[PDB]
RNA sequence: CGCGGGGUGGAGCAGCCUGGUAGCUCGUCGGGCUCAUAACCCGAAGGUCGUCGGUUCAAAUCCGGCCCCCGCAACCA
RNA sequence: AAAAUGUAAA
RNA sequence: ACGCGUUAAGCGCGCCGCCUGGGGAGUACGGCCGCAAGGCUGAAACUCAAAGGAAUUGACGGGGGCCCGCACAAGCGGUGGAGCAUGUGGUUUAAUUCGAAGCAACGCGAAGAACCUUACCAGGCCUUGACAUGCUAGGGAACCCGGGUGAAAGCCUGGGGUGCCCCGCGAGGGGAGCCCUAGCACAGGUGCUGCAUGGCCGUCGUCAGCUCGUGCCGUGAGGUGUUGGGUUAAGUCCCGCAACGAGCGCAACCCCCGCCGUUAGUUGCCAGCGGUUCGGCCGGGCACUCUAACGGGACUGCCCGCGAAAGCGGGAGGAAGGAGGGGACGACGUCUGGUCAGCAUGGCCCUUACGGCCUGGGCGACACACGUGCUACAAUGCCCACUACAAAGCGAUGCCACCCGGCAACGGGGAGCUAAUCGCAAAAAGGUGGGCCCAGUUCGGAUUGGGGUCUGCAACCCGACCCCAUGAAGCCGGAAUCGCUAGUAAUCGCGGAUCAGC
């Protein structure tokens, strides 16, 4: 075990910050508390429309959230219902301030954190995890892709033994700083055990 | 002495010394960053999904 | 104290005896003998594959021993004859042979040596108490090896102690406890009580039964 | 019993003839080498010399008794 | 020329 | 299959000899032969699920060729010896919590064990529980107060308020609700399994490797490509080639250091002027120094010689020349590696107890063994006083200038700074001056006595620092063994994370 988050290694450098706010130092911790707050008690609600990334940005009390999807029509809910009731449970808990803008992405199939989730669900749903993996693939090969790559692990269905399992198109020069590349993880939860999906998707160069 | 332990030290104890650190997101109690509350692992893993602003990995 | 005790390279003792002194020593040591199963990845372990190894022990209790305080004469029966072969006529007119017969076991020493009967019966007297001796001897090793072939035989028997599950087992009881280490320290009351415990529930179905 | 030799660190063997002085090999213990073991390399421990006595300023050494071990002898009738 | 060995469970 | 191939192992015929799983066994018995040794003929019981032929791919070699690494060598300083610091084995213990085990465990998880931390021990306790969402019987209101007892938890109790939905005139009711007593749901576990797992990490290894597609060869495993000559830190490139391509690696894209430029001019800086509270201090001003943001700069570009090329060797100009120095980056995989004790998670197990609380113990124990360490044995040294020259960080619950007392640890008093402003802050080696004279020393500072400062509820186990006295082992360390090739080794300080404190 060896490899290095893609996404830490291309900080400033291909991939901006999922939260941008300034701090000092007698405050940037509780900041980041109620901040880490939401992020997670989002992705437990807006899991139904299946977040590929959630940003968030702060001011003198101001508190700015903008979410994304590819699926919106639940976050917005009926006739524009569900996205309010959702900012009246969030500064039901900053105690401070609410936001709402939640712009959505094109193309969900390239977009790794959306993709690995919604293959690790297959899983817990009993597919075929090797024909998953090639499905997953192709599907963002033919999307327009430069290049593809997803890696499971663990009881590989409900194996005694455990191991390593992945298939890959195209290029993903995880090494190459000047290439954009999107990277995310999957809890794949089961009765046999917790297995893991991390998607690589090469967008392309820069 | 998981969700039992961390109890103690997010309430202010008898004694002023008594109180101590605990990372703010996984409870482990030794080798706690005070910047965030956070302890050594959780804050490598949340710097590294960019969740932690202006932080990136050194060089030189 | 240990007595004999032949090493095992590494580690051990390959065989090791110890007298164990004291008071309720037998008494609470009575259960131990039998083959004692080990599972386990051992040290000489060339990649890492649980081996699966045994062990025989056995308490014997204290003996009080005593040797017959040399022979007796009431058991003795002593014939003098003539000597055969050589000797002029001295030979022919003196009973110096001698034969002494031990009635108890059985066994019948003669002796023509040398000229003197009296000589002679010193010589057979040692030989015969000699003889005594190594049938005392040979008696007291067909009962030491044979009640060890008694206790130790093919049978399965007695407690086996997983490392890797950390958990040792007494399977006479079918008691198990998933307590090892505190056992392989020392602290074995928690196993050989409840032996002693269930030995007393058979002892009362005994005579009553 | 008649003569001779013998008993010294766990094993085997010097030292006794000539009093002062415990030595050799092996083993054991501690530290190296090696993945580990042995070999090898470095350092240490370990007996008051069978046993009672006597001689002496002083006894493993000399002298006497006993115990144990070993070989020799035990013939003429 | 140096220089023996590696029990038995995947 | 290897190979045989008019010297068949090809295609056919004639005839002889012989085979029918391995071991038993070319043994036994019988017969025949022999001087013998032994030969010829030649079985069975029993036993195993194989024995075996050729090929293939690796791995390994005390096999080979070519290369490479602080591996040897050439070096300089160390460990191993001493005293102490700490980690570990072991033993001890009511407990001395658990995990890590050759490299790749042993100043490792621990970047802060007096309580807490704490998972252990002892005792005193607690039961829908310290925690989450619920369903409720008495159906009570907040919230402060106090007594009681106690080591604290805990148990118990005196208060009192005279809180809020209801067109309630009304003694009385009617809901929400921190909440109080009893229930059922359920919580909880640092309990077990890294050999059920995720993630993340060490590792061979920054080693140059590993593979796919398709084509072709091969009955087939598989081979080819990836081989080969040259070249390189490199499966780096060039040429060649039944192969033609491609992917992950290598490289480069990023960071810091080296030179230069634009931009920028306070809180930083001062070259020339004025000033002149004896001096960036006043006015003054971005030139420099610096700060930090964008840039230029190097391409084997030029020259020489070799070369088919790739490129190798030398020269020039240049702050820097063939990867300039350093960091970030760790391929397919390997170690049944590590970690259920950071978190997550399947299964298993505990349920007035394997859960929770408190006080006090332990994690610091001590016949010994190991790792890593710090201080030393001194004269290239040590002590004392004066005087210098850093970089990178920290600091409105903090840093503390500055006075004041103290021999000092420090305590009063107090200015400034949320800081390129103020402060931690004296850098220490160094220079100069003075003493010491080869000694267990003015070396060494272990150990111990006595006396105090600080932080904390509280320093007995169990803290750090100051003063006095004590002044041990050690006079260069056996066998053995480690680091590092340039601003490196050795040496000299400083800062920080942790954190009341150490
Ligand atoms: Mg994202
Ligand atoms: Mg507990
Ligand atoms: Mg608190
Ligand atoms: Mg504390
Ligand atoms: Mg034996
Ligand atoms: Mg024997
Ligand atoms: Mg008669
Ligand atoms: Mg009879
Ligand atoms: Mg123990
Ligand atoms: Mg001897
Ligand atoms: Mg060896
Ligand atoms: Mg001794
Ligand atoms: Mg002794
Ligand atoms: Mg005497
Ligand atoms: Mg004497
Ligand atoms: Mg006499
Ligand atoms: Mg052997
Ligand atoms: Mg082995
Ligand atoms: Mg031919
Ligand atoms: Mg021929
Ligand atoms: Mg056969
Ligand atoms: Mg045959
Ligand atoms: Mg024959
Ligand atoms: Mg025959
Ligand atoms: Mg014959
Ligand atoms: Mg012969
Ligand atoms: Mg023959
Ligand atoms: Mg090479
Ligand atoms: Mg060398
Ligand atoms: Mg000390
Ligand atoms: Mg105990
Ligand atoms: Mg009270
Ligand atoms: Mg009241
Ligand atoms: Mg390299
Ligand atoms: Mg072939
Ligand atoms: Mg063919
Ligand atoms: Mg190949
Ligand atoms: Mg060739
Ligand atoms: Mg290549
Ligand atoms: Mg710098
Ligand atoms: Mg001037
Ligand atoms: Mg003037
Ligand atoms: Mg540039
Ligand atoms: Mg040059
Ligand atoms: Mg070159
Ligand atoms: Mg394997
Ligand atoms: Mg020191
Ligand atoms: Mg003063
Ligand atoms: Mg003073
Ligand atoms: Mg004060
Ligand atoms: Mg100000
Ligand atoms: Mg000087
Ligand atoms: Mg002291
Ligand atoms: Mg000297």
């Amino acid at each position: 075990g060896n490899k290095i988050h893609p996404i830490g290694f291309r900080l400033g450098i291909t991939r901006d910050w999922e939260s941008r706010w300034y701090a000092g130092k007698k405050q940037y911790r509780h900041l980041l508390l109620e901040d880490q707050r939401i992020r997670g008690l989002l992705e437990k609600e807006l899991y139904s429309a299946g977040l590929a990334r959630v940003d968030i940005e702060r001011a003198a009390d101001n508190v700015a959230v903008t979410v994304h999807v590819a699926k919106p029509g639940v976050v917005i809910g009926r006739g524009g219902e569900r996205i309010r009731v959702l900012r009246e449970e969030l500064a039901k808990l900053t105690g401070k301030n609410v936001a709402l803008n939640v712009q959505e992405v094109q193309n969900p199939n390239l977009s790794a954190p959306l993709v690995a989730q919604r293959v690790a669900e297959q899983i817990e749903r009993r597919f075929a995890v090797r024909r998953a993996i090639k499905q997953a693939v192709q599907r963002v090969m033919e999307s327009g892709a430069k290049g593809a790559k997803v890696i499971v692990s663990g009881r590989i269905g409900g194996a005694e033994q455990a191991r390593t399992e992945w298939a890959a198109q195209g290029r993903v020069p995880l090494h190459t700083l000047r290439a954009n590349i999107d990277y995310g993880f999957a809890l794949a939860r089961t009765t046999y055990g917790v297995l893991g999906v991390k998607a690589y998707i090469f967008l392309g160069e820069v | 002495a998981r969700k039992a332990l961390i109890e103690k030290a997010k309430r202010t104890p008898k004694f002023k010394v008594r109180a101590y650190t605990r990372c703010v997101r996984c409870g482990r109690a030794r080798s706690v960053y005070r910047f965030f509350g956070l302890c050594r692992i959780c804050l490598r893993e949340l710097a590294h999904k960019g969740q932690l602003p202006g932080v990136r990995k050194a060089s030189w | 104290e240990i007595m004999s005790a032949s090493e095992g390279e590494h580690g051990g003792y390959k065989e090791i005896i110890a007298k164990i002194s004291g008071d309720g020593v037998y008494g609470r040591l009575k259960f131990e003998s039998g083959g004692h199963r080990v599972q386990r990845v051992p040290a000489t372990e060339s990649q890492g594959r649980i081996h699966t190894s045994a062990c025989t022990v056995a308490v014997m209790p204290e003996l009080p021993d005593a040797e017959l305080p040399d022979i007796n004469p009431a058991d003795l029966r002593i014939d003098t004859f003539r000597s055969s072969g050589a000797g002029g006529q001295h030979v022919n007119t003196t009973d110096s042979a001698i034969r002494i017969t031990h009635l108890p076991t059985g066994i019948v020493v003669e002796c023509q040596d040398e000229r003197s009967q009296h000589k002679n019966k010193a010589k057979a007297l040692s030989v015969l108490g000699a003889r005594i001796h190594a049938a005392e001897m040979a008696k007291r090793q067909q009962a030491e090896a044979s009640t060890r072939r008694n206790l130790l035989g093919s049978g399965d028997r007695n407690r086996t102690y997983n490392f890797p599950q950390g958990r040792v087992t007494d399977h006479r009881i079918n008691l198990t406890l998933y307590r090892l280490d505190e056992v392989m320290e020392g602290k074995l009351d928690m196993l050989i009580e409840p032996i002693i415990q269930e030995h007393q529930a058979d002892q009362l179905a005994a005579l009553s039964e």
